[PDB]
RNA sequence: UUGACCUCAAAUCAGGUAGGAGUACCCGCUGAACUUAAGCAUAUCAAUAAGCGGAGGAAAAGAAACCAACCGGGAUUGC
RNA sequence: AUAUUGGCGAGAGACCGAUAGCGAACAAGUACAGUGAUGGAAAGAUGAAAAGAACUUUGAAAAGAGAGUGAAAAAGUACGUGAAAUUGUUGAAAGGGAAGGGCAUUUGAUCAGACA
RNA sequence: GUCGAAUUUGGGUAUAGGGGCGAAAGACUAAUCGAACCAUCUAGUAGCUGGUUCCUGCCGAAGUUUCCCUCAGGAUAGCAG
RNA sequence: CGUGGAGGUCAGUGACGAAGCCUAGACCGUAAGGUCGGGUCGAACGGCCUCUAGUGCAGAUCUUGGUGGUAGUAGCAAAUAUUCAAAUGAGAACUUUGAAGACUGAAGUGGGGAAAGGUUCCACGUCAACAGCAGUUGGACGUGGGUUAGUCGAUCCUAAGA
RNA sequence: AAACUUUCAACAACGGAUCUCUUGGUUCUCGCAUCGAUGAAGAACGCAGCGAAAUGCGAUACGUAAUGUGAAUUGCAGAAUUCCGUGAAUCAUCGAAUCUUUGAACGCACAUUGCGCCCCUUGGUAUUCCAGGGGGCAUGCCUGUUUGAGCGUCAUUU
């Protein structure tokens, strides 16, 4: 069998919490059986289910925080884009495009003119 | 020894675990190449250097 | 007596394990590793040591992070998730 | 290590020269890359012709002065006798050189006439939007030989 | 011949790309041609073999025999037919291993997707 | 008494940045000897190897305190 | 425009072909050595397919002898071909302090060609 | 030989290579000492020693002249193709 | 003359057997070599005109690997020493038990520890290799079991020193 | 005459040449610019129904989520509901996560699974002692905030 992710995302914060204890209780018991039976592949499925639950609990507690920070300076470092340490500190497009006031008047008055040679 | 640091016992434990022979079911796998365990170790033959 | 009978007195380690490289090169009295240079902030290596270099460089490890950086670069450092078409 | 009757060679390989050998195996490679370079640029560059107008100039010293050869830029004087300023002439594909001086009228006129013919033989599209597609001539050097 | 700069005629590279191909890639290499019947039926020459299909060995020493594919053995680059086996000396039967390029598909096994594949290759499907 | 100023402090003060890695190529420092000279010290090897500091996708160089001596040329880089 | 025995991705060669080519075509910077800095190997190939020898017999067993599989066991997980040194058997021959060699012929063995 | 002390000895600790340590032997410094061990410069140089891999055909020497820190080597003429 | 590879060509040879290897069998060349038969073998390969070179071995106290004679030879001789029976087992000089004879002689061949090893401890199974005779035995091999702390150590302190 | 030595052959040994193979190596060329305090490179120890290794991973452990494919995986066992389907898979892709003990490595140490401090919380009759849960405290430097120091020094009180 085994738990499906898209079905977990509809369960409540406290519903998934109790699913997890149910799966743990389940997995705890199976380990007792494993040392009698000379195989127990059903156990792989329940420990994958636990993993699949914890992801979902985490996914939702994260997208909670991610939005109540969404749109403002200073959100936590692990919700910021990873990118690269260098890309991280590269000049933003705004302070790149920045141009001196004197420079701006020159780009305006004498831009590179489109032209061609025939006549 | 006989009074050991936990780091020393920890390594000591991992070497106990590595001390078996080739589990024979691997021998049957498709394209299986490994014949025996060629990293096998013995206490009076080769020393662990901690 | 400088031979076999004096060898019978070697029971004391000069180096134990190194925390940083785990090599059993960590000099006890000197408290520094003859291999990786720990505690020194930098890592022991030399350009006369080419084999020694090749033994420890990046890629001899798991590259737990640096592994994926080039694929993440291939995709322009996508921030997001993939949506759908069908199937 | 000296024998027979032979020129005295001076072959400097006493350093570690094998370290610094450069075999151009990439001749064919880099020629293609240079052809592609120019192609990619001619496209980015709109009808503009890949190169700038260059002045006539008399080549220096005693050995080369008999020949005239293309210079760098047009000397603020020559630009001014052709009735346009420096700033604008640069946007038009004319190269301007603040460092070159005119001590010689015959060359001075040649460059003003060169500027005249160039101005006549080009079209400068409006700032607006329209871009009335004109089919780039790639050279200037070929259109305006020296 | 190859005209593209991204094709490789290199023999050493091909043989690596074959044996090291992942399960997904072996699916398409393990294609089998449709029978002359099924071809003009479906307007399609060949298809990647799938499991519960129906097949006729048109090459080799099992030539002429037919059956249902019991498993696609992708690891082994071999397909197995239920009904084509070796009876052993101790009588225990064991599967023979067949190659889909030496089979022919006599009956498909159709899916929403298995149909769409035929449609994506531009052919009718009865 | 109160309020500035200069300079100097302290905070688990608000936000940031530096380290290490790699180092083929690049910018610097430091710096040999074997070798060659049929010996050998100046010389050579070599402004090389090893050692140290620092960058990038290129680095550095670059709009002349330049070259010239011509009817002069005209940032730098490279062939 | 220039550099690039690093890195990511590609296309190649009058290159090497398992003592070659990188040390590493393999659980190779491994096994192993060394207090340590460091040093550092050997090792690819049954067959299209394990069809990897059921069963009988001798044996304590390993195995042998049958049988069986296979296109072939003159392919049996000692596994393609399987040279040489060197070894067993069988057959032939010689041998009074070496053996081997040159010219020549007897004897034995073996063999080509050519008659018509 | 000596055996109650300039005694024996464990552990911890200090001293590192033209450096240490030496009741002094050039001793000892990990089987290494009239300068340890490791890698690199390094395929160091070698007028010296050893080796240098198929056949046949034709021709066929020199150990002498002169100069050289030259005398186990070169240059030069001679002989040879 | 002979090798690896390259351009050309003989629409060359080949699973009805390429290459390789073997052969006091045959033939050509003064020779380097070439050719054929038979055997073995199993997937490729050659002639000619040209190109090319990491291109030919008996030596180098040559490199790596393999193998001889020596030779069933030197040897398996220190630490006083063994013996009878039974059990087991295919098999007993060597295991187990019983008996005898001895030894170490508490400055121990006894009972525990520090350093060092790291599972050698213990049980059951068990002999291909290993224990320079043997092996049913083992510190071997296979499979398992076992190390319990408020008071014992660490941990705290300071020593030379770092 | 044997045996023994030697030579040739056949068959059988030993040994691994040779021939034929090649998911490897070497060299050239073309394209590209991306490690790390948002914890890199490296290390240790772990993780599978049955694994010593290699490869992969991190107590969510040969993997979790997502996306594409569209029925496998396979050495054995296995589940069986996964087969006209939000669905097989040791698949591909990868944009979301987890990520032990460490490491520039950052509370202090470290031949120690050694030893502190603060905050929230839970249990033990507890602001103070013990225990469980979670979150924290390195260094240099910059900008700024706040509390300050100095007869360095200006003013202002009455
Ligand atoms: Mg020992
Ligand atoms: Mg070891
Ligand atoms: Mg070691
Ligand atoms: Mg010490
Ligand atoms: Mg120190
Ligand atoms: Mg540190
Ligand atoms: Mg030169
Ligand atoms: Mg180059
Ligand atoms: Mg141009
Ligand atoms: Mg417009
Ligand atoms: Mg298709
Ligand atoms: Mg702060
Ligand atoms: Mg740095
Ligand atoms: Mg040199
Ligand atoms: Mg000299
Ligand atoms: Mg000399
Ligand atoms: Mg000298
Ligand atoms: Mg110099
Ligand atoms: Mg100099
Ligand atoms: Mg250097
Ligand atoms: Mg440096
Ligand atoms: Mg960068
Ligand atoms: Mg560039
Ligand atoms: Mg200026
Ligand atoms: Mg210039
Ligand atoms: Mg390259
Ligand atoms: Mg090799
Ligand atoms: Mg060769
Ligand atoms: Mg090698
Ligand atoms: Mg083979
Ligand atoms: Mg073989
Ligand atoms: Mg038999
Ligand atoms: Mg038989
Ligand atoms: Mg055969
Ligand atoms: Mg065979
Ligand atoms: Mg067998
Ligand atoms: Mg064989
Ligand atoms: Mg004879
Ligand atoms: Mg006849
Ligand atoms: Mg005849
Ligand atoms: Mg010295
Ligand atoms: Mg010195
Ligand atoms: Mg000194
Ligand atoms: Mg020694
Ligand atoms: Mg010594
Ligand atoms: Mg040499
Ligand atoms: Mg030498
Ligand atoms: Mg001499
Ligand atoms: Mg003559
Ligand atoms: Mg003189
Ligand atoms: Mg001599
Ligand atoms: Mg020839
Ligand atoms: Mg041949
Ligand atoms: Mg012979
Ligand atoms: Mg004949
Ligand atoms: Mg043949
Ligand atoms: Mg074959
Ligand atoms: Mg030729
Ligand atoms: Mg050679
Ligand atoms: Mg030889
Ligand atoms: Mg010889
Ligand atoms: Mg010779
Ligand atoms: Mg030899
Ligand atoms: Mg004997
Ligand atoms: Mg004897
Ligand atoms: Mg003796
Ligand atoms: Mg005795
Ligand atoms: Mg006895
Ligand atoms: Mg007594
Ligand atoms: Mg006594
Ligand atoms: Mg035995
Ligand atoms: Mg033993
Ligand atoms: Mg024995
Ligand atoms: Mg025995
Ligand atoms: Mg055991
Ligand atoms: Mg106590
Ligand atoms: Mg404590
Ligand atoms: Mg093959
Ligand atoms: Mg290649
Ligand atoms: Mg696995
Ligand atoms: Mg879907
Ligand atoms: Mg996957
Ligand atoms: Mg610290
Ligand atoms: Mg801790
Ligand atoms: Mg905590
Ligand atoms: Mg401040
Ligand atoms: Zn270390």
């Amino acid at each position: 069998a085994g738990v499906k992710a898209y079905e977990l995302r509809t369960k409540s914060k406290e519903q998934l919490a109790s699913q997890l204890v149910d799966l743990k209780k389940e997995l705890a018991e199976l380990k007792v059986q494993k040392l009698s039976r000379p195989s127990l592949p059903k156990i792989k499925t329940v420990r994958k289910s636990i993993a699949c639950v914890l992801t979902v609990i985490n996914e939702q507690q994260r997208e909670a925080v991610r939005q109540l920070y969404k749109g403002k300076k200073y959100q936590p470092k692990d919700l910021r884009a990873k990118k690269t340490r260098a890309l991280r500190r590269a000049l933003t497009k705004f302070e790149a495009s920045q141009v001196t006031e004197k420079q701006r008047k020159k780009q305006i008055a004498f831009p590179q003119r489109k032209y061609a040679i025939k006549a | 020894a006989a009074q050991k640091s936990f780091r020393i016992k920890q390594k000591m434990a991992k070497a106990k675990k590595q001390n078996r022979p080739l589990p024979q079911w691997i021998r049957l796998r498709t394209n299986n190449t490994i014949r025996y365990n060629a990293k096998r170790r013995n206490w009076r033959r080769t020393k662990m250097n901690i | 007596g400088k031979g076999t009978p004096s060898f019978g007195k070697r029971h004391n380690k000069s180096h134990t394990l190194c925390n940083r490289c785990g090599r059993r090169s960590f000099h006890v009295q000197k408290k520094t590793c003859s291999s990786c240079g720990y505690p020194a902030a930098k890592t022991r290596s030399y350009n006369w040591g080419a084999k020694a270099k090749r033994r420890h460089t990046t890629g001899t490890g798991r590259m737990r992070y640096l592994k994926h950086v080039s694929r993440r670069f291939k995709n322009g450092f996508q921030t997001g998730s993939a949506s759908k078409a069908s199937a | 290590a000296i024998s027979k009757n032979l020129p005295i060679l001076k072959n400097h390989f006493r350093k570690h020269w094998q370290e610094r050998v450069k075999v151009h195996f990439d001749q064919a490679g880099k020629k293609v890359s240079r052809r592609n370079a120019r192609a990619t640029r001619a496209a980015k560059i709109a009808p503009r012709p890949l190169d700038l107008l260059r002045p006539v100039v008399r080549a220096p010293t005693v050995k080369y002065n008999r020949k005239v050869r293309a210079g760098r830029g047009f000397t603020l004087a020559e630009v001014k006798a052709a009735g346009l300023t420096a700033a604008y002439a640069r946007t038009i594909g004319i190269a301007v050189d603040h460092r070159r001086q005119n001590r010689n009228q015959e060359i001075f006129d040649a460059n003003v006439q060169r500027l005249k013919e160039y101005q006549s033989k080009i079209i400068v599209f409006p700032r607006n939007g329209k871009a009335p597609e004109a089919e780039q001539v790639l050279s200037a050097a070929a259109t305006f030989p020296i | 011949a190859k005209q593209s700069l991204d094709v490789s005629s290199d023999r050493r590279k091909a043989r690596k790309a074959y044996f090291t191909a992942p399960s997904s890639q072996r699916r398409v290499l393990l294609s089998a041609p449709l029978s002359k019947e099924l071809r003009a039926q479906y307007g399609i020459k060949a298809l990647p073999i799938r499991r519960d299909d129906e097949v006729l060995v048109v090459r080799g020493s099992k030539k002429g025999q037919e059956g249902k594919i019991s498993s696609v053995y992708r690891l082994k680059f071999a397909v197995q037919v239920d009904k084509v086996t070796k009876e052993k000396v101790n009588g225990a039967s064991v599967p023979i291993n067949l190659h889909p390029s030496k089979l022919v598909i006599t009956k498909l096994h159709l899916d929403k997707d298995r149909k769409a594949l035929i449609q994506r290759k531009g052919g009718k499907l009865e």
